[PDB]
């Protein structure tokens, strides 16, 4: 075996580079150190880190928001820290209760819900100009930038668009660990099922496929670190031996291949559309589709099955049964 | 016809079975004593899902279904229309699986490259056999298996979780789910940072090593490497499974009350309940 | 941590849906034990003599009786509610007719709501019925009942933690979390659901696309409905003892017919039951018990799913004495 | 009346479902599946019936060229017309075009099969600021092995037959990963170097393991041009060869495993 691939067997050390950028190169903060465990398995240097103004006002912006859901979390067990850290995974900062349609909740019922949802949009919006002129910087494409802006723009659909379309703040998505995750089990039985979806199901099919991809290339380039594979940008302008062998791979097994650099192209869009796939199947709940499961009844995809016990009308519906 | 690079590769040798007898291509795929078993298994399946559905109440293909049997016929054969179809099905499935994974193996030892690419295929076909095969042996029967249907595998799934009230507290899910997540955005921030090595856009200079590595220093204080990302990313995605595996497992078998209550072993120690 | 293997599973939909009951062994075996403590039925009695509403002075529910039957009856409800206390837990020792002690009057209006529950709820109870020990099980406080805020333990015979206390405001999520199987759904269903008929459990629509009129701003239900019934499904679920698929196919939670259970009717009509005597037998019980029974907005102590099932899908394993006690109803009318 | 209804019972809904395949099938088939053939195409016909007539499909499956401009001067097109001029010392051992090819010589050292490496640029693949990237401990001193690692220097290299093929005499780092890719080593009873990629080699504390070539074989390990550098080409000629044992080391190699 290729030992190399699992580990790396002997340690290089050397002088850090540093890589002018068109601006910041004074911004660079910390001394970097090395960890030899790290090193094992990745670079073994960590640091320094770029500040920047975007950076810190995504800091500034982020912990204002997380500021404001732990003062509310603490308040949920009356400011008790010992029950504070044991019931913390259930504590949460909800959106309106009450049904207010746009109206600016109060305080007490989703107010300091939106507010935490504001102060993180800022910190994201902050973060993703960080990504996006740090590539400018460095005389770099924008490709991270706009798979980023992909995610935002999710995280955006289910926290205040989708909210904003069908005219209620009370359908956002909760801060907590737990109960942001109940809100997918309320908007999933809202909406008449999430997996009658076709959207989800993209989203899907794109996360897992994301998986088999990462699999593949991380094995298919793993494979050929014997060839240097690994090296991708000069095999990109330079093709070596690591890639005829990689796309043959490819190509006597499933019948086509990709280039070392169109796999980055899979890899990306795939990245993308579970994101794309996700925000379009949420600007479409509530605002077109009521019952995603009745629409695929409607259009005849639907699959139906026996009664294995027997079948039960609604009793609501029965000649004299109360309401 | 083949790629302008392909002749000088296409050498006889490297197989795990059969030698010389099926070691050729068909266009541009090898075939191999696993590419003729892939064949027979896919062909036999492919002709048993065709005649499953044309005994079923319809062609439409959202909603064609072939289910296990009921749970009353245990580990036994069941009678074709009862549960028999999807049976032979499974086998023919995981028969083409592996012979997909050994044919790989194959054509990974004529090109001299590590095996790496089947090895990380055994992973899903693994978790297949935990969903069909293992889960269902230790809960005692075939019943508990999911169905072959493109929406109805989703109702399988639907229910299965619903078993559990709420399997989003499922430990194991959690971890599945965290590993599907970080993959995804792994796979985009891998993918955008070489194009945009090599595509810097208005006729600029393709950049470096140096540059992709100053990159994630800058905006996140480390960069793991260009050989380290592979290694993580085939990580990452294994992982879906490898610990997903555990949640799946541990539903029926090792619990039975809903996933939430498990938290208990936290919530209720006497200290601070 | 976990529970060892085998587990014990139901079919309850058609095949490869993955629907049916997933249960412990050993916790169901505990259970039977504990609802094999249900006394047998007293040996009967010959009817002979007269009415006692012609021997006796206060009887007004049981008065067709005969004296040995009516006095069977009268064991047995000391049985079922107040074994350790005895006859004198509701009666003057000196004399049987006296209304002072308030267990008496409760006692008088608990047997007209348990022949109404026989008599007139037969489309949840059928013909297993209830008595007294459903909900008693042998105490005068019922094990499990509920407050119009929720109270820890679930069963009242287990001693307080301090911040399981009602006044230790820093213990309130997890008082929630407990009755709704450890969810962090932040509802009551209860005081919501199951007190009384104000609000519609239903809240999925009924069509494919949203309806013009009820579908944008404050025409919406606010999503917090949807979370309220998840909340009252979990609770429902963890009172029986069983999970979603006892009643439904998740396929769609909303829909009967081939996509329900027969046990999923049952359940409506339990729904329906429940809040009838909330309403109109327990509530009002407020105004004839001590103060130090009530909760801390005045309330009488009410019931729920768990107060007679106790985890279990049918209370006491669908254990019977309607026969043995006819007096208890089904009654004839009028 | 419902929103997102439309006329003759469609649904919005509906048709941003079609839309969707499109958008999805566009990309992956007319951008993707492009971007796909920028290396190795066209396709290559067996006798030839070449062009002469160039099919449709021939132009409809290749997208229009890029052009990169490299970092240290010059520039690469793909796709381009490359043509693999060498001779290879394969022979046919059917007549059906699926048929496998045979070597004809010592295939390690004709550089076919396992054993072929690509037509790489014969130059030395450089740092960020222009300095040899991949340069031996010797040049590159600056650099050096992390406390806690093996230092193979002096260490006997172990062929897949257990006999000694050789010392290690140095290790080339990677300047701009800080990462070690080649030993160095003296063959014993030839009067000569060879470097040998680390992927083929397993690290102990007392030999160097290479299961890859037998010893005898790596008296013909290809050469470098020159002493302390390597180009591009060089370093594929090599990993190259000892990949063409992992077939090719013995007789048996070729043949089926089980
Ligand atoms: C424990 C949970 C599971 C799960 C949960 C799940 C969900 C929740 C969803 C899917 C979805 C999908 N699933 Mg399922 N599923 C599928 C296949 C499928 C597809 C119909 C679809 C898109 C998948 C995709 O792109 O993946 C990544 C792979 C890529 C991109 C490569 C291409 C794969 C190709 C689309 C597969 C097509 C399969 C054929 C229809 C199957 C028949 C093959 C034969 C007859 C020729 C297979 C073949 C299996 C097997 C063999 O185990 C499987 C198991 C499971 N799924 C588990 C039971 N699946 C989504 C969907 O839209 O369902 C309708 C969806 O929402
Ligand atoms: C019972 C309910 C269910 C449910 C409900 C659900 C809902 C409601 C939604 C999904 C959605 C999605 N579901 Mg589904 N689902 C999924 C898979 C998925 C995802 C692929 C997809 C997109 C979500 C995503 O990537 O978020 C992960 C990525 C995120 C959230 C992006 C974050 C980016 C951001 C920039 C990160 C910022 C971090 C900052 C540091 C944070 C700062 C903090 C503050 C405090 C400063 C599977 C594979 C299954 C299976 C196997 O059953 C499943 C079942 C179910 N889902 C049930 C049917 N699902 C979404 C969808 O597609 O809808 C159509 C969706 O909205
Ligand atoms: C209401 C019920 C729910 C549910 C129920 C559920 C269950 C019951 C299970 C999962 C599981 C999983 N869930 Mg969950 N889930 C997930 C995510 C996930 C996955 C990460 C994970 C593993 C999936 C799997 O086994 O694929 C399996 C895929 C396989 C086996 C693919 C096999 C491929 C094969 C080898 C090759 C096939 C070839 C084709 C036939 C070829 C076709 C030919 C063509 C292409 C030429 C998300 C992100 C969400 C969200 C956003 O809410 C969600 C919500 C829900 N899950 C609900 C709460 N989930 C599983 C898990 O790990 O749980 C811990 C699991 O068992
Ligand atoms: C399908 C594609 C997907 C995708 C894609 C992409 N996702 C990106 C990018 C792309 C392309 C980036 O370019 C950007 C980045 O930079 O990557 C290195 C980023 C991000 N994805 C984050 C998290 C996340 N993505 C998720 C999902 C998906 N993503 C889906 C799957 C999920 C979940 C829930 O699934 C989670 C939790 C953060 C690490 C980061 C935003 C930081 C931020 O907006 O902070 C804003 C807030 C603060 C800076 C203050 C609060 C500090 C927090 C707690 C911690 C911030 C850590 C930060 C890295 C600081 C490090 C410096 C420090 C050591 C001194
Ligand atoms: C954790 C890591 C993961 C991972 C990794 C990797 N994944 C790989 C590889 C690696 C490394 C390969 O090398 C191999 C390959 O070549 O890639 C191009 C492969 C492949 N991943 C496939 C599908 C896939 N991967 C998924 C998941 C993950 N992948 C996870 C995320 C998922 C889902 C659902 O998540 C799907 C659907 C095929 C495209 C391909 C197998 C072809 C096959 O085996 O051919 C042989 C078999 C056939 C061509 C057809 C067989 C038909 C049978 C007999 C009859 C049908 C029976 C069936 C049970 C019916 C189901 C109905 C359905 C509606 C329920
Ligand atoms: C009843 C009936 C008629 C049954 C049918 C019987 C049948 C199948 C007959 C066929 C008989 C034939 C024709 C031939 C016999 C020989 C034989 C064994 C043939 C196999 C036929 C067969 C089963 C084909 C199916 C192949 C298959 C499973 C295809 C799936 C393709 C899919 C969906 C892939 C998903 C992943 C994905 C999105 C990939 C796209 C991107 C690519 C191509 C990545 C691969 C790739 C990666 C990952 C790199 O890292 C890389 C690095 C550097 C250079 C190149 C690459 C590279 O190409
Ligand atoms: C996948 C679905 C394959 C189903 C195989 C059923 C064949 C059972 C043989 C006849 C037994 C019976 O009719 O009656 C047997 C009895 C019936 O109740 O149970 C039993 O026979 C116990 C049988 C134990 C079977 C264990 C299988 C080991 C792993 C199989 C890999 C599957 C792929
Ligand atoms: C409360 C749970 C009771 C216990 C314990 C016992 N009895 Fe009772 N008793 C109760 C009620 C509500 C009534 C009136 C019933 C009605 O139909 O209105 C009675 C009545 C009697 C009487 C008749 C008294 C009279 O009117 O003269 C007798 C003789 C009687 N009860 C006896 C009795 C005995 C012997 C008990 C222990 C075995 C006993 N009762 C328990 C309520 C309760
Ligand atoms: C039978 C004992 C049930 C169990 C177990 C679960 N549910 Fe249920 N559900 C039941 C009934 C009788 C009703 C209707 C009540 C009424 O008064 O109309 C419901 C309703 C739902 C709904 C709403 C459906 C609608 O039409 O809008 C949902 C979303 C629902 N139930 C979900 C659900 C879940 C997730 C469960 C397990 C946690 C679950 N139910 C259990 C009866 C029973
Ligand atoms: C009128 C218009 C157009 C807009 C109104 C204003 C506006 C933009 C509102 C926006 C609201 C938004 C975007 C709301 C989004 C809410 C979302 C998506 C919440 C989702 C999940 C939250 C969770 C899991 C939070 C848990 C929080 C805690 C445990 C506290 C501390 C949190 C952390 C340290 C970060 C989590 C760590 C993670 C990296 C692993
Ligand atoms: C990220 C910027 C640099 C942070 C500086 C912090 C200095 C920590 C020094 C401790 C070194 C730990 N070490 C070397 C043993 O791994
Ligand atoms: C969501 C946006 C919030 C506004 C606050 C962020 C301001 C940072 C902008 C810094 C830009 C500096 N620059 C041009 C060098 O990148
Ligand atoms: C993830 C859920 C996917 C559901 C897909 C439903 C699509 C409905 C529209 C096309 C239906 C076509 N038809 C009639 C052939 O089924
Ligand atoms: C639901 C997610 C959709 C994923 C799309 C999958 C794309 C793989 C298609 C490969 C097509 C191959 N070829 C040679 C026919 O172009
Ligand atoms: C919906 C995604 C499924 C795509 C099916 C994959 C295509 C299989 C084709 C194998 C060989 C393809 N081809 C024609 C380029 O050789
Ligand atoms: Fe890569």
């Amino acid at each position: 075996a290729d030992y190399q691939t699992i580990y790396t067997q002997i340690q290089a050390r050397g002088p850090h580079i540093t890589v002018s950028g068109e601006w910041g190169d004074n911004d660079r903060v910390g001394k970097p150190f090395y960890s030899y465990w790290l090193g094992k398995i990745g670079d073994a240097q960590i640091g320094p880190i770029y500040l920047g103004a975007s950076g810190i006002a995504a800091f500034a912006f982020g912990s204002t928001a997380i500021l404001i859901i732990l003062f509310n979390m603490a308040a949920e067990v009356h400011f008790d820290p010992l029950q504070f850290f044991r019931q913390f995974f259930w504590l949460g900062l909800y959106p309106p209760k009450a049904q207010y349609g746009m109206g600016i909740p109060p305080l007490h019922d989703g107010g300091w819900w939106l507010m935490a949802g504001l102060f993180m949009t800022l910190s994201l919006g902050s973060w993703w100009i960080r990504v996006y002129s740090r590539a400018r910087a460095l005389g770099l494409g924008t490709h991270i930038a706009w798979n980023f802006a992909a995610a935002i723009f999710f995280v955006l659909c289910i926290g205040c668009i989708h909210p904003t379309l069908v005219g209620s703040w009370s359908e956002g998505v909760p801060f907590g660990i737990w109960p942001h995750i109940d809100w997918l089990t309320a908007f999933s039985i809202r909406y008449g099922n999430f997996y009658y979806c076709p959207w989800h199901g993209f989203s899907i099919g794109f996360a897992y496929g994301c998986g088999l991809l990462f699999a593949a290339h991380g094995a298919t380039i793993l494979a050929v670190a014997r060839f240097g594979g690994d090296r991708e940008i000069e095999q990109i302008t330079d093709r070596g031996t690591a890639v005829e062998r990689a796309a043959l791979f490819w190509r006597w097994t499933i019948g086509f291949n990709a280039t070392i650099e169109s796999v980055h192209r899979w890899g990306w869009f795939f990245s993308l559309m579970v994101m794309v796939s996700a925000s379009v199947g949420i600007l479409l709940t509530g605002t077109f589709v009521d019952n995603w499961y009745l629409w695929c009844v409607k259009h005849g995809a639907a699959p139906d099955y026996p009664a294995y016990l027997p079948a039960t009308p609604d009793p609501a519906s029965l000649p004299g049964a109360p309401k | 016809a083949l790629l302008s690079f392909e002749r000088k590769y296409r050498v006889r040798g490297g197989t795990l079975i059969g030698g010389d007898l099926f070691d050729f291509w068909v266009g541009p795929y090898f075939v191999g004593f696993f590419g003729v078993s892939a064949i027979f298994f896919i062909f036999l399946g492919v002709s048993l899902i065709g005649y499953a559905a044309s005994q079923g109440p319809t062609w439409d293909p959202f909603a064609i279904s072939i289910n296990p049997p009921d749970l009353k016929y245990g580990l036994g054969a069941a009678p074709l229309l009862e549960g028999g179809f999807w049976q032979a099905i499974t086998v023919c499935a995981l028969g083409a699986f592996i012979s997909w994974m050994l044919r790989e193996v194959e054509i990974s030892r004529k090109l001299g490259i590590g095996w790496h690419v089947p090895l990380a295929f055994c992973v899903p076909i693994f978790m297949f056999c935990v969903l069909q095969v293992f889960r269902p042996l230790l809960l005692g029967s075939w019943g508990h298996a999911f169905p072959y249907g493109i929406l109805s595998h989703l109702d399988w799934v639907n229910n299965f979780g619903y078993q559990y009230l709420n399997w989003h507290y499922n430990p194991g899910h959690m971890s599945s789910v965290s590993f599907l997540f970080v993959n995804a955005m792994a796979l985009g921030l891998h993918g955008g940072l070489i194009l945009s090595v090599a595509n810097p856009g208005d006729g600029d200079k393709v950049k470096t090593a140096e540059h992709e590595n100053q990159y994630f220093r800058d905006v996140v204080g480390y960069s793991i490497g260009a050989l380290s990302i592979h290694r993580l990313g085939l990580f990452l995605a294994s992982n879906i499974f490898l610990t997903g595996a555990f949640g799946t497992i541990a539903s029926g078998p090792f619990w039975t009350r809903g996933w939430p209550e498990w938290w208990g072993w936290w919530l209720d120690i006497p200290f601070w309940s | 941590c976990f529970e060892p293997p085998p587990a014990t599973t139901t079919q309850t939909g058609f095949r490869g849906l993955s629907m049916g009951e997933v249960l412990h062994p050993a916790t169901v075996k505990a259970k039977k034990e504990r609802d094999a403590q249900y006394p047998p039925a007293l040996a009967a009695v010959k009817a002979e003599g007269p009415p006692v509403s012609q021997v006796y002075k206060n009887v007004k529910v049981l008065g067709n009786l005969t004296e040995a039957e009516f006095l069977r009856t009268m064991t047995a409800i000391t049985e079922w509610v107040s074994p350790q206390e005895g006859c004198t837990y509701c009666h003057d020792e000196n004399n049987l007719a006296s209304e002072a002690k308030y267990p008496y009057v409760v006692a008088r209006r608990m047997l007209e709501m348990t022949r109404a529950i026989n008599t007139n709820w037969t489309q949840h109870v059928a013909q297993t019925g209830v008595t007294c020990y459903t909900c008693h099980r042998g105490t005068p406080l019922p094990p499990y009942v509920r407050y119009l805020e929720p109270t820890l333990p679930l069963n009242n015979r287990e001693t307080p933690t301090h911040v399981e206390r009602v006044e230790t405001r820093s213990g309130y999520v997890v008082r929630l979390a407990k009755y709704t199987a450890y969810s962090a759904l932040n509802y009551d269903p209860f005081t919501m659901f199951l007190a009384n008929d104000k609000r519609q459990v239903r809240v999925v629509p009924q069509t494919a696309l949203p309806l013009v009129g009820v579908s944008r701003g404050k025409e919406r239900r606010p999503l917090s409905d949807a979370y309220a019934t998840f909340a009252l499904m979990m609770s429902i679920s963890d009172s029986l003892g069983t999970n979603c698929t006892f009643c439904h196919n998740a396929q769609t939670f909303e829909s009967w017919g081939k996509k329900s259970t027969p046990q999923r009717a049952i359940a409506w009509w339990g729904i329906r039951m429940v809040r009838d005597l909330n309403m109109n037998y327990l509530a009002p019980l407020n105004a004839s018990l001590p103060a130090s029974r009530l909760g801390r907005q005045g309330e009488a102590p009410q019931a729920d799913c768990r107060t007679c099932h106790q985890g279990v899908t049918k209370p006491l394993f669908g254990a019977s004495r309607l026969k043995d006690y006819p007096e208890l109803g089904p009654i004839k009318a009028a | 009346m419902y929103h997102g209804a439309l006329a003759q019972h469609l649904d919005i809904a509906q048709l941003v479902w079609y839309a969707q395949w499109l958008v999805i099938w566009t990309v992956v088939l007319l951008y993707l599946r492009r971007e796909d053939r920028r290396e190795g195409y066209p396709l290559v016909e067996p006798l030839g019936l070449v062009k002469l007539a160039p099919e449709d499909g021939q132009v409809y499956e290749l997208p229009y060229p890029k052009t990169f401009v490299l970092p240290h001067g010059g520039t690469v097109t793909v796709p381009r017309r490359r043509p693999e001029t060498r001779e290879l010392k394969l022979a046919q051992t059917d007549g059906f075009e699926g048929a496998p090819l045979q070597p004809t010589g010592n295939p390690l050292v004709d550089a076919v099969g396992p054993a072929s490496y690509a037509e790489r640029a014969e130059v030395v693949d450089a740092t960020v600021d222009g300095k040899a990237k991949i340069v031996p401990l010797r040049v590159a001193t600056d650099f050096s092995i992390a406390e806690g690692d093996v230092d193979p220097r002096g260490l006997p290299v172990v062929a897949a037959d257990g006999v000694e093929a050789g010392t290690v005499t140095d290790l080339w780092v990677d300047r701009s990963e800080h990462y070690f890719r080649y030993l160095e080593l003296s063959v014993a009873g030839s009067a000569r170097t060879a470097l040998i990629p680390l992927g083929f080699c397993d690290v102990k504390k007392d030999k160097i393991v290479v299961t890859s070539i037998l010893s005898e074989q790596f008296a013909n390990v290809p050469r470098l041009q020159s002493r302390d550098q390597i180009t591009l080409r060089e370093e594929d000629k090599v990993s190259a060869y000892y990949a063409g044992g992992l077939l090719y080391a013995t007789p048996e190699r070729a043949e089926s495993l089980l």
